[PDB]
């Protein structure tokens, strides 16, 4: 029952 | 046929910055950034399911750094205004002296920043009032709803007053009961 | 305030087709409303769409972990979604209160507009006919369109332009799939 957060990823650099 | 978004934003000098789930163009739920918590568009939602708003802050953390470092690389290049259209509707025909609401929806705008104030007989209304955060659209401007539940009558007038960085002066739209 | 504004967007996309039986996944960035770089589970690694995006695509692209994550997102992360709320999204269906009443096209005539309100329902798939004595009118029709309330409503009016003449019934046909078979409102004059 839990939604999954896409995680953010760090741009360059 | 169904489509579920994940739209964040930062914004700068601002420091504004929201996290929202999208499904079909309506709001599951948002991340408030001023609390750390998980707000459902409707209860019922809060019942059936969950979210850990501890992942929304991280986002927006990520998303803050991303922000700054394309800044630098586009040589400082501000957004460009575009500003907002206002309809104002009912969420159902009027009916005199039958409780309705009153809906003021702001569309086709960037960036994510807006003043919005409805007005009785000219005059400010500061409680019953609810809105939305800023929603996503598929050409990546935003929608926004405000609302403002009333008792319809032939003596009170209304309009929805809408500011923008992107307008010269307000933007005013009428409703009156016919 | 005339001071310049600098906005990051990020998108990340589910698009279902048949359920859950194709699932397409897309990881999009927007720097001020122009997407620069984005991740498309067709295309299975990220693409500059613009030369702003370029370094994060060649970054992004150089770690495994990094791909990795983004290949399993249409299992990981969509599909994962989907079944979360499923019960309360895609299941969701709310009746439209359906309401018909005469109006006037300016305030200076009689009633020539017949006003079909279509109210409160969910999701949008929505069809209203107009007809007359048994007979579908095609012409004269005007709506607003579909209007969606931002708290998983929608509405619609559709006006029909006639001159209502005595002992004709006209009927609104509503096609919605909260309900089985059509649903009708009867106006006579
Ligand atoms: C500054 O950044 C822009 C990218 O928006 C680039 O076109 C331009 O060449 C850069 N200027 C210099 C001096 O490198
Ligand atoms: C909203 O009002 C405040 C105070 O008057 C002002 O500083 C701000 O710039 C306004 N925002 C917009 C978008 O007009």
């Amino acid at each position: 029952r839990f939604y999954k957060t896409l995680r953010a990823e760090q741009a360059s650099q | 046929e169904h489509v579920i978004i994940q739209a964040e934003f930062y914004l700068n000098p601002d420091q504004s910055g929201e996290f929202m789930f999208d499904f079909d163009g309506d709001e599951i739920f948002h991340v408030d950034m001023a609390k750390k918590e998980t707000v459902w568009r409707l209860e019922e939602f809060g019942r059936f399911a969950s979210f850990e708003a501890q992942g929304a802050l991280a986002n927006i953390a990520v998303d803050k750094a991303n922000l700054e470092i394309m800044t630098k690389r586009s040589n400082y290049t501000p957004i460009t205004n575009v500003p907002p259209e206002v309809t104002v509707l009912t969420n159902s025909p009027v009916e005199l002296r039958e409780p309705n609401v009153l809906i003021c929806f702001i569309d086709k705008f960037t960036p994510p920043v807006v003043n919005v104030t409805w007005l009785r007989n000219g005059k400010p209304v500061t409680t019953g009032v609810s809105e939305t955060v800023f929603l996503p659209r598929e050409d990546h401007l935003f929608r926004k709803f405000h609302y403002l539940p009333f008792l319809p009558s032939t003596e009170d007038v209304y309009d929805c007053r809408v500011e923008h960085w992107g307008l010269d002066e307000p933007l005013l739209k009428h409703w009156e009961f016919d | 305030d005339t001071r310049p504004r600098f906005l990051w967007q990020p998108k990340r996309e589910c698009h279902f087709f048949n359920g859950t039986e194709r699932v397409r996944f897309l990881d999009r960035y927007f720097y001020n409303q122009e997407e620069s770089v984005r991740f498309d589970s067709d295309v299975g690694e990220f693409r500059a769409v613009t030369e702003l995006g370029r370094p994060d695509a060649e970054y992004w692209n150089s770690q495994k972990d990094i791909l990795e994550q983004a290949r399993a997102a249409v299992d990981t992360y969509c599909r994962h979604n989907y079944g979360v709320g499923e019960s309360f999204t895609v299941q969701r269906r709310v009746q439209p209160k359906v309401t018909v009443y005469p109006s006037k096209t300016q305030p200076l005539q009689h009633h020539n507009l017949l006003v079909c309100s279509v109210s409160g329902f969910y999701p949008g798939s929505i069809e209203v006919r107009w007809f007359l004595n048994g007979q579908e009118e095609k012409a004269g029709m005007v709506s607003t369109g579909l209007i969606q309330n931002g708290d998983w409503t929608f509405q619609t009016l559709v006006m029909l332009e006639t001159v209502p003449r005595s002992g004709e019934v006209y009927t609104c046909q509503v096609e919605h799939p909260s309900v089985t078979s059509p649903l009708t409102v009867e106006w006579r004059a």
